[PDB]
RNA sequence: GUAUGUCUAAAGUUAUGCUCUUAUUUACUAACAA
RNA sequence: ACGAAUCUCUUUGCCUUUUGGCUUAGAUCAAGUGUAGUAUCUGUUCUUU
């Protein structure tokens, strides 16, 4: 025991030295100082490992003393979302059968998207190569591919673990999740299908920005126009006072509980899809020789994950606005 | 032929992987992958994690354990990695159990031979090269001796050339004593002993000469 | 008496060694304090859903 | 002259202020040495305490020794009498090996000990001005004799 | 067992191996010629060689007794297995 | 092959070594002299009304949050 | 660091010439080497210590081995 | 193709189950050709 | 039978050829041919044991 103690101490000292050094470096990098290319890569590595350690410690914490969400809160959320769809007459998205005229078309989109990664970079990794091969085969055997996908969705709730890395934007290093190609196709197709179905069924109300089919500057312009076109908005005569509130939903994806998320999805889509998606977020996150089961927290770097995030965003939006004001903003369900 | 990796785990292959893992450990998955001509790094590591690692278990679940499982399913919906961890089992197996509850050789031999060859060859090129040079050096030495000896037999005495000294202060240890750190000065007298040992030495030299 | 340290990372000499001695920890068991709350949560969801469902059917029948 | 009366790393030494001597530490034993002749002066009662990191002596013959155990020792420099043990505390988050006093020194006064511990803490120690021979005496000194150095 | 005990115990042994079967000083030179029996020193030499030889052959036997790759590893796994 | 440090290069040998008599940069006389001392609408919502661990510091978690996205 | 010296010389040339070529046209035929020469002298003054050290050490190494 | 590392570069120190024949693989290597 | 010596084995003790750093696991895992060599293959025949 004494030796174990001593070594624990000394690595804590060393660890302390490391972490602080890393922190110093990152501030240095932000400043834009003279720093070694090699040194910056080293710092990126250290900070990644540090991040992973932090993250999985948070997972442990979550496990060790229950979910952050109070069950009452969860219930309330459920009630809200239920109320919302009730008001909408929103028919849920089915599990996709062999019925579709669009099926092939949908598939073609996902493949195209995937191909977009590979058209530029001619020299490719092994994983990349595999993915490419899969894509090629899929083009060859569309119906068969579709069938395979369907089978996977029905069955597969344990996936290959997701490798990660950090792309180095020298302010803020960004995590890059790398799903194993076979599941990736599934993720793509599912995602595309979900978007087509969601937009077709009017899931996401107008007010959600990023997905609108309008350009971010265009979006901004539209917002400005809206602001102007409000009825007598600029008056300061009769004590009229406007306030604009920008804020960031901090860790909006990074603390989505799968249980709650699963149930939420089971509102909007066929439960099997929900089950799949929930099971996909629950992966083993390998990074550089350290792993952990991602027990609590959505992974942005799945293909469909965006949809999930958006759907979760809807919940938050509803909470903010309430049923009534949200209802107004959406308008009547029919028109 | 070069190609994209995958396929199915043949038992021999599995065994090889296990051996590799014993050798290189659970975080050098590239090397282990390389050892297997068919299977990838990622594939390999996954396999080890999922099926092959002995600190997993595939024993059936007790009724209590079944209850724990299905209760977990009820409570954690299809987060099977988490569920697996809770169980203390690997996840695929758990899922399968849950589901149940609810209701050529030349090539192989090539890689084997190569494998065994590798595992029994555990030195960087520096080492191999060094031993090679050592044996070569030895050979050279004996050849030189054979010449020298031959000449002696022939009647021409040739002194063996020194090692071409690498630096100015390079030492030959037969010239004179290495760094004669003498014994501690004599309390008890040592004179006769000195004589006897000297005689023994000289006698030994004589013997060698005669030998 | 310290055990001969063997790694999961780096053999210098390339000595193969037993798999138990290689990989360890063996402490995933916990499972108990982690669950306290999850039951309440998932149960809550189940009950909430039930309430919604019966409510929905009721209102529908109007 | 070369004193060698130590089994282990002699890794904490201190000059006495008004005596002209120097205490030294080993893994356990803490000799105190008279450096005029180059002679020993006094073995101490450090028989079970840890590896001594630092060993600052006070003005008033109050030899300090800092444990890798974490336990602050306190000796009468003249005799060797371990007149106080004090198991240190760590900061809330620390681990139990980290509470290790790695540095120490007294002021000019001798009424404030300062200790550089590995808990990233700089702990300081007063002598109790409320103390007497009946209110907190020493640790009832006893030379052990069990094949001992005294 | 400490090296304290193992010394005295080995001392006791070689005393059983014994149990089987003058000083002149020139103080100016400091040379303390202890003229002693030359036959006994020879008997020490032969006995001490024999003791070391017996031990030397003892390892040789134990080396020739028998999850590894090379000579060293086999022993290294044996160093792990003894625990 | 390539090995950890155990018995340091002890300045015994460097002492018995001969002088070089080179003039290094910093041994040029800097600071020659010494110093000395003296001596309605808000109702309708759903919800209407230190640690010594470098990996668990508030600063640290916050920092990580900042520098990841 | 001799760039400073070089730069100084350039500056001098620029100064000198345009006080030397007021009514006079362009061309190469100006002399007047004084201030530049001064610059170079001061550069040498600066460096004489540096070269005494540097070449000192150099020839020492040539003679005595390196430390 | 290199770092780099060895090698040579001449004068005589006075003592009495196998052998075989082949064809094929695979691997590695190759400033050799394509 | 006790004492001793010699030999062999077994139990323990001794580890007796018994892991000798650090970094971003230090980093990244391929698209080749024919010509030659080298080794390794496998067959292939016969000889005699
Ligand atoms: O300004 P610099 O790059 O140092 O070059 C100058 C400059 O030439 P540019 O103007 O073409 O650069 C001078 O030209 P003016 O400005 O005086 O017209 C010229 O001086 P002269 O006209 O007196 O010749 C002089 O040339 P020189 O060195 O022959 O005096 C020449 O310097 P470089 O020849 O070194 O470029």
């Amino acid at each position: 025991a004494p030796i174990k103690k001593i070594i624990e101490r000394y690595i804590k000292s060393k660890a302390d030295a490391w972490v602080s050094a890393a922190h110093y470096n990152r501030e240095r990098i932000k400043r834009g100082a003279h720093v070694e290319k090699t040194m910056v890569k080293k710092n990126l590595g250290r900070l990644t490992r540090l991040w992973i350690k932090n993250e999985q410690e948070r997972q442990r914490q979550i496990q060790k003393n229950g979910p952050e969400i109070t069950p009452e809160e969860a219930t309330t959320i459920f009630s809200v979302m239920v109320e919302w769809l009730e008001s909408r007459s929103f028919s849920p998205i089915p599990f996709p059968p062999l019925t579709y005229k669009n099926d092939t078309k949908i598939l073609v989109l996902a493949l195209e998207d995937l191909k977009d990664v590979y058209a530029s970079k001619v020299r490719l990794n092994a994983s990349e190569r595999e993915e490419l091969a899969l894509i090629e085969e899929a083009y060859d055997n569309p119906h068969d591919t579709l069938n395979r996908i369907k089978k996977y969705l029905l069955t597969q709730r344990v996936f290959k673990p997701v490798d990660i890395t950090m792309m180095e934007n020298y302010q803020n290093i960004s995590p890059v999740y790398s799903v194993d190609p076979l599941e990736k196709i599934t993720d793509a197709y599912l995602d595309q299908y979900l978007w087509y179905e969601a937009d077709q069924r009017k899931l996401f109300p107008n007010w959600i920005k990023p997905s609108d089919s309008e350009i971010p500057p265009l979006l901004v312009y539209k917002w400005t126009q809206g602001i102007n076109n409000l009825s007598e908005i600029w008056d300061v005569s009769r004590g009229q006072s406007a306030v604009l509130l920008e804020t960031t939903l901090g860790e909006m994806a990074e603390k989505i509980d799968f249980t709650l998320l699963n149930r939420l999805l089971r509102l909007i889509v066929d439960p099997n899809i929900a089950d799949y998606i929930t099971a996909k977020n629950n992966v083993v996150i390998n990074f550089k020789d350290m792993s952990h089961v991602n027990k609590y927290g959505l992974i942005r770097g799945l293909k469909f994950a965006s949809f999930i995030f958006q759907y979760y965003g809807l919940v938050i939006d509803l909470l903010l606005l309430g049923q009534e004001r949200a209802t107004d903003l959406a308008g009547p369900a029919n028109n | 032929p070069i190609y994209v990796k995958g396929g199915v785990w043949t038992n021999v292959e599995d065994q090889i992987l296990k051996a590799a893992v014993q050798k290189y450990g659970t975080h050098q998955w590239s090397k282990v992958a390389s050892l297997l001509q068919k299977k990838t790094a990622r594939q390999s590591e996954l396999r080890w994690n999922e099926y092959l690692n002995p600190k997993l278990n595939f024993t059936e679940f007790s009724k209590e354990e079944d209850a724990q499982l299905l209760d977990l399913a009820r409570e954690l919906p299809n987060q099977w990695r988490t569920i697996a961890d809770m169980m203390a089992r690997p996840a695929q197996v758990c899922v399968e159990r849950y589901n149940r509850l609810l209701e050529l050789e030349d090539e192989e031999k090539e890689m084997l031979a190569e494998a065994r060859a590798r595992l029994l060859n555990t030195q960087g090129k520096k080492a191999t090269r060094k031993i090679r040079e050592r044996m070569l050096e030895e050979s050279k030495r004996i050849a030189e001796l054979q010449k020298r000896r031959e000449l002696k037999q022939a009647g021409i005495n040739v002194a063996i050339k020194k090692p071409k000294k690498k630096y100015g202060t390079d030492i030959d240890y037969n010239e004179d004593i290495v760094y004669e750190q003498a014994p501690m000065p004599g309390i008890y007298d040592t004179s006769t002993e000195d004589r006897q040992i000297k005689k023994k030495f000289e006698q030994f030299e004589r013997k060698v000469n005669r030998k | 008496k310290i055990p001969a340290a063997v790694s999961n990372w780096k053999n210098p000499n390339g000595y193969t060694v037993a798999l138990e001695r290689r990989v360890g920890k063996a402490l995933d068991n916990e499972n108990n304090t982690i669950n306290d709350g999850f039951m309440k949560l998932s149960e809550a969801l189940e009950n909430a859903d039930k309430k919604a469902r019966q409510e929905i059917r009721s209102k529908m029948e109007l | 002259k070369v004193l060698t009366h130590h089994k282990r790393s002699v890794r904490a030494t201190a000059l006495h202020p008004k005596e002209f001597s120097v205490a030294s530490a080993c893994t356990d034993d803490i000799r105190s040495w008279g450096l005029a002749e180059g002679s020993l002066l006094t073995n101490f009662e450090s028989e079970k305490t840890g590896i001594i990191n630092t060993l600052s002596i006070n003005q008033d013959d109050v030899l300090f020794a800092g444990g890798d155990n974490g336990v602050l020792s306190f000796y009468d420099y003249k005799s060797g009498h371990k007149y106080q043990s004090l198991a240190t505390r760590e900061m809330v988050g620390s681990l139990e090996g980290e509470r290790s006093v790695l540095c120490s020194t007294f002021d000019k006064t001798g009424l404030r000990l300062i200790t550089g511990e590995a808990d990233k803490s700089i702990k300081i120690w007063k002598q109790d001005e409320t103390a007497t021979k009946e209110s907190e005496p020493g640790l009832a000194w006893n030379p052990n004799l069990s094949a001992k150095r005294f | 067992i400490s090296y304290d005990q193992l010394a005295k115990l080995s001392y006791e042994k070689t005393l059983r191996n014994l149990a089987t079967q003058k000083v002149q000083k020139d103080t100016k030179t400091g040379k303390i010629t202890i003229a002693d029996d030359d036959k006994l020193v020879n008997k020490l030499a032969v006995s001490l060689q024999s003791e070391s030889k017996k031990r030397y052959e003892a390892r040789k036997r134990q080396m020739q007794n028998a999850s590894f790759i090379n000579d060293k590893n086999k022993q290294f796994n044996e160093k792990l297995s003894r625990e | 092959s390539h090995r950890p440090q155990l018995e340091a290069r002890s300045g015994a040998k460097a002492a018995a070594y001969t002088p070089t008599g080179i003039e290094h940069a910093r041994l040029l006389p800097g600071h020659t002299t010494l110093k000395y001392r003296k001596f309605s609408w808000r109702k309708g919502t759903a919800f209407g009304r230190y640690i010594n661990d470098m990996t668990k510091s508030e600063y640290h978690q916050e920092f990580l949050h900042k520098h990841v996205r | 660091k001799v760039m400073h010296q070089i730069r100084a010389c350039k500056d001098l040339k620029h100064i000198i010439y345009y006080k030397f070529n007021k009514n006079l046209g362009k061309g190469p035929g100006c002399g007047f080497w004084q201030p530049a020469w001064r610059v170079w002298l001061n550069f040498l003054r600066g460096t004489i210590p540096l070269l005494e050290r540097y070449i000192g050490n150099l020839i020492t190494r040539q003679f005595e081995g390196r430390s």
